[PDB]
């Protein structure tokens, strides 16, 4: 339960190469004398795997993931590796798939196991008359809520701790396909010391149990043998690899056994075998794949610098509306400049709820409403959500999910007119609380206490509708203030006002993603000498394809060329002759990808010789390749 | 309603370090960020309004910025008088309630707690009363849990908890918990154990006494 | 701008509550002045708001049991609560919410404590405590005394008339439904007891009752 | 089974899952009692 081992010696993290291993049957379909291809979670060839041992100086049991493919190839000498541990989090919170082996049966239980930091098995009492008997069981602590149990056939496992070179090889592939856990097994005798044989081995399915759990991490159950923290293991080594959904070509004999497999996505010589569907490829040039340049960045040079919003009729208008019967205006399809007001340092209160005004230049919205009225000096704090006053309780209440702006500035020299300004009214009393975006034009007498007013004024009875009034000889709290209340929202319409940083440029000589006014895709811009008309924004060729655009800010004409693409050809020799490669990337130079440029494309792998010979393998433009000394 | 999810509710910094209190809002707030400072034994005070300008009278060591949903208060060179509970206030709707609170503490050395158990005196047993109070003082920090054991069972009803703040002499804490019982409720029990759990070791302090003496 | 809270120490139930918050430096003519109470245990509660018109709205928990008035000539505002009970026992505070000169001003006062309960003036009962002989051995010996059933808070709780300071820890009262309790202890080393005189000194000036329970092995000669 | 599975005070030993982030696969079961995403809006850990 809490027993840990301290007999682990530090080793450098080396790796092991896999030449032609990691091929199993994708299904239960009998195929004979055919060359068919399949695509499933197989091991890619010429890859590097991890380095773990299960011996008496290295004893490792890490926590490795499961979703990135699991390839378990291990050599066994003294029967140390017994089973495997699967599960989501490997604790009591989620389910776990536990496979144990007590040298009599392969016990598979699906319960809520609680594992420790290093599960193992105990083979102890090796002083005298040992006979390799099991002593302890330290896999898990407890289990509850079991759902499945599988008992295999009984057998006799030799628990003798033999040393020396390995004589057995066991390969396993674990995966989960919609809850059905499939286990592949293959056993073949080998003769090596440390590494794995660089040959071929086809794995066969053994069991298929409908577990139905999610597996994200997995471990490996090991044993201990020595002739509670000082015990050592026997002689074993396991290498864990990752599977990738690649294309593999399988060869079937008359008996249906897979004899050879070639990974298609490894080298261009292997791409010819999967295209022609033949393991024996003669001398010639064949199509292998298709080349495509991957873009790096993605800029959107869609909007221009014109079409500014006329904010002079909203902030500096001649007359606003009332605070209880206001008229909401819609302003869209323009560019609202809000940075010249925050940096002016002349506003009394410049705040914006939802999005800060420093972030409004880099934030997109659908539209923006307007709500302009004239308030007093003490009513600046009243136009705010979650507040009170003569406006927030009687005239206009802001909602909790407010995404607009509260803009305030001193307008003592603006609202001062000859004879006074009495064109604005406000409510002073109300019978109940307010609602968000609610108007009120009633003139009913408010009743404060239990005494009725009977429609006339008196004790705690006043008229709700009052008029504004200000004097220049008053204090700060009685000055008129012009305020503009905004309202941002998101609709099904696209964004019309965001603010494109008041400046736009154009990047050329690079295949990247672009989003223009009449073309969206990947391309690389080059210099040109064309002259566009002042109303045109983009140009097309005779093929009705946009290949020339215009900068919306700079008066320059730059044509856009799309990124290079085309088929990939190779020059392949005979199967029993050589395995050299010469990749030919068509419709591209030798810079965007034995270097020689042709009219068909860049050829990498062939040395340019000035001497002329007979054309063996044709390429194009009078250039051919051959195999000479 | 927008609830300010406080990332830290209890921080232990020293004099001269930087205090980082992050209140991640569930929705977009913008200028709807308010910082209050409530000293122990004093009144609260608005410190940072709208995440742009500090209050008049606040020195230049208190500042803050942020946009969107990520807001972090920046307190550089925190002195000894800055030990207070910081709240993140929202202006969504009424009532004007406060959040959880982030209390700062001067980082000192930890100490083992001492739990004392007092049996009832002869004056309460003659009249018919009983009193079992478990004191706990001279410990650090204040995140020390005290569990009641009445004959092996935990009792929470009738327990009067009383916690104290950080002392100004040696930066220690103290707490106490009493239980009002009678003469018939005192002799019916036989086991009574008050323990304390600290972060220095997994072994708690064992303290108990026999009811029948 | 500096505020100041004031009020009585104890308030009898089924009466009219009275509070006074004076605003110095600026007369109350523009802005908003609130009343925020705080329960003992770091829990604040907002009751209601008062507008410039005079009509006030409150929380649904206190519909017609709270009245807020103001006066522009005395530069202060009052708070009145009708039909008080044990739920109104909190630490009240006053604040100022107004704008001006492109700044957000929010000034607070000191604070006042008003304790309302159904219990009347009850004299305290001091019981000195002593550790028994059937306890677990320890290097530290603690002395203490428990006082329960008194009203109101706060009181003067010390040890040896303030001359004792070795391990003296004074705990505040616990908010119950009717009355309050006390808690105090003194931690001394094992070489100090019983060479030093330890006396439980708990005073109650509201009812003119002062009981000093010295630790004496009763009865003596 | 009203007279078979009931008891005094009610039988609260049977539970069921009401909401989930995605639909269940054919022949799939889960005994987890943790809080997951209910519908189009996730709870993000605790219920909220």
């Amino acid at each position: 339960q809490c027993v840990n081992l301290t007999t682990r010696t530090q080793l450098p993290p080396a790796y092991t190469n896999s030449f032609t291993r990691g091929v199993y049957y994708p299904d239960k379909v009998f195929r004979s004398s055919v060359l068919h291809s399949t695509q499933d979670l197989f091991l890619p060839f010429f890859s590097n795997v991890t380095w773990f041992h299960a011996i008496h100086k290295r004893f490792d049991n890490p926590v490795l993931p499961f979703n990135d493919g699991v390839y378990f190839a291990s050599t066994e000498k003294s029967n140390i590796i017994r089973g495997w541990i699967f599960g989501t989090t490997l604790d009591s919170k989620t389910q776990s798939l536990l496979i144990v082996n007590n040298a009599t049966n392969v016990v598979i239980k699906v319960c809520e196991f609680q594992f420790c930091n290093d599960p193992f098995l105990g083979v102890y009492y090796h002083k005298n008359n040992k006979s390799w008997m099991e002593s302890e069981f330290r896999v898990y602590s407890s289990a509850n809520n079991c759902t499945f149990e599988y008992v295999s056939q009984p057998f006799l496992m030799d628990l003798e701790g033999k040393q020396g070179n390995f004589k057995n090889l066991r390969e396993f592939v674990f995966k989960n396909i919609d809850g059905y856990f499939k286990i592949y097994s293959k056993h073949t005798p080998i003769n090596l010391v440390r590494d794995l044989p660089q040959g071929f081995s086809a794995l066969e399915p053994l069991v298929d149990l409908p577990i139905g759990i999610n597996i994200t991490r997995f471990q490996t159950l090991l044993a201990l043998h020595r002739s509670s923290s000082g015990w050592t293991a026997g002689a074993a080594a396991y290498y864990v690899g990752y599977l990738q959904p690649r294309t593999f070509l399988l060869k079937y004999n008359e008996n249906g056994t897979i004899t050879d497999a070639v990974d298609c996505a490894l080298d261009p010589l292997s791409e010819t075998k999967c295209t022609l569907k033949s393991f024996t490829v003669e001398k010639g040039i064949y199509q292998t794949s298709n080349f495509r340049v991957q873009p790096t960045e993605s800029i959107v040079r869609f909007p221009n610098i014109t079409n500014l919003c006329p904010f002079g009729e909203v902030f500096n208008a001649t007359r606003f509306a009332s605070v209880y019967a206001w008229n909401r205006k819609r302003i869209s399809n323009c560019v609202a400049d809000y940075s010249v007001l925050y940096n002016s340092a002349s506003f009394s209160t410049f705040k914006c709820y939802g999005v800060s005004p420093t972030k409004l230049n880099d934030l997109c919205f659908t539209n923006v409403y307007a709500d302009s009225f004239v308030i007093r000096g003490d009513e600046v704090r009243q136009i705010a959500p979650g507040q009170t006053g003569k406006i927030a309780d009687y005239n206009y209440k802001l909602p909790d999910d407010f995404t607009g702006c509260v803009i305030a500035w001193n307008s003592n020299n603006l609202d001062s007119k000859v004879g006074g300004n009495y064109n604005y009214l406000y409510r002073l009393f109300r019978k109940s609380n307010l609602k968000p975006f609610e108007r009120d034009i009633s003139t009913e007498i408010y009743q404060a206490g239990s005494t009725p007013c009977n429609g006339v004024e008196g004790f705690n009875c006043y008229f709700p509708l009052q008029s504004y009034g200000f004097q220049p000889t008053n204090g700060v709290g009685y000055q008129p203030y012009r305020v503009v209340v905004l309202s941002f929202e998101l609709l099904h319409a696209p964004a019309t006002v965001c603010g494109p940083k008041k400046s736009t440029n154009l990047v050329k000589n690079k295949c990247v993603n672009f989003n223009f006014n009449g073309l969206t895709g990947t391309g690389v811009l080059t210099e040109s000498n064309k002259k566009f008309l002042p109303f045109q924004q983009f140009g097309r060729d005779i093929a009705d394809t946009t290949d020339a655009v215009r900068d919306p800010q700079t008066l320059e004409i730059l044509d856009i060329t799309p990124c290079s693409f085309g088929g990939v050809s190779v020059i392949t020799p005979g199967t029993n002759t050589s395995n050299q490669v010469a990749v030919l990337y068509q419709d591209v130079n030798c810079t965007e990808v034995n270097v020689f440029q042709t009219r068909a494309g860049c050829l990498i792998g062939a040395e340019h010789v000035n001497n002329s010979y007979e054309c063996d393998i044709p390429i194009g433009a009078g250039i051919c390749a051959s195999y000479q000394t | 309603d927008i609830v300010m999810t406080q990332s830290h509710k209890f921080m232990s910094t020293s004099v001269g370090h930087r205090v980082s209190i992050t209140c991640k809002a569930s929705q977009d707030v913008g200028n709807d960020v308010a910082w209050y400072q409530q000293k122990p034994g004093q009144s609260p005070k608005l410190l940072i309004y709208w995440a742009s300008t500090r209050h008049t009278g606040v020195p230049d060591r208190f500042t803050g910025s942020g946009s969107g949903t990520d807001f972090t208060l920046t307190i550089s060179n925190v002195q000894s008088e800055d030990l207070a509970d910081y709240f993140c206030q929202q202006y969504n709707r009424y009532p004007y309630t406060f959040g959880g609170g982030t209390k700062l503490e001067i980082k000192r050395a930890d100490a083992a707690p001492t739990v004392s158990i007092f049996p009832p005196s002869s004056e309460q047993l003659t009249s018919g009363g009983a009193s079992v109070v478990c004191f706990l003082n001279n410990f650090y920090p204040k995140d020390i849990n005290v569990k009641w054991k009445i004959d092996g069972s935990e009792r929470q009803n009738g327990v009067l908890n009383s916690w104290t703040d950080q002392d100004s002499k040696d930066s220690t804490y103290s707490m106490s918990s009493t239980l009002t019982l009678t003469k018939d409720e005192y002799e019916r029990h036989n086991s009574y154990t008050c323990e304390a759990t600290h972060k220095t070791s997994t072994s708690p302090i064992v303290k108990s006494f026999n009811r029948n003496e | 701008v500096q505020l100041q809270e004031s009020g009585p120490s104890l308030v009898k139930p089924s009466q009219t509550l009275s509070l006074t918050c004076s605003v110095t430096g600026d007369s109350i003519t523009n802005g908003y002045w609130n009343w925020i109470r705080k329960f003992p245990g770091n829990k604040l509660e907002y009751m209601g708001y008062i507008s410039y018109s005079g009509s006030t709205y409150y929380s649904p928990s206190l519909k017609s049991r709270i009245s807020i008035t103001r006066d522009t000539s005395k530069n202060q505002h009052y708070l009145q609560l009708n039909s008080v009970t044990s739920e109104d026992t909190a630490t009240y505070y006053c604040a100022s919410d107004y704008h001006g000169s492109k700044y957000y001003f929010d000034y607070w006062g000191q604070g006042t404590t008003l304790t309302v309960s159904s219990a009347k003036t009850t004299p305290p009962s001091v019981y000195p405590l002593a550790p028994g002989s059937a306890a677990q051995t320890n290097s530290m010996v603690t002395l203490g005394c428990l006082v329960k059933g008194y009203f109101p808070e706060p009181v003067t709780v010390t040890w040896n008339s303030g001359s004792l300071s070795s391990g003296v820890h004074t705990f505040p009262a616990v908010l119950q439904s009717d009355l309050y309790t006390l808690s105090s202890s003194v931690t001394v080393p094992s070489s100090t007891w019983p060479s030093e005189t330890v006396t439980c000194n708990v005073a109650h000036p509201a009812s003119s009752t002062k009981v000093d329970k010295k630790i004496v092995p009763r009865d003596c000669g």
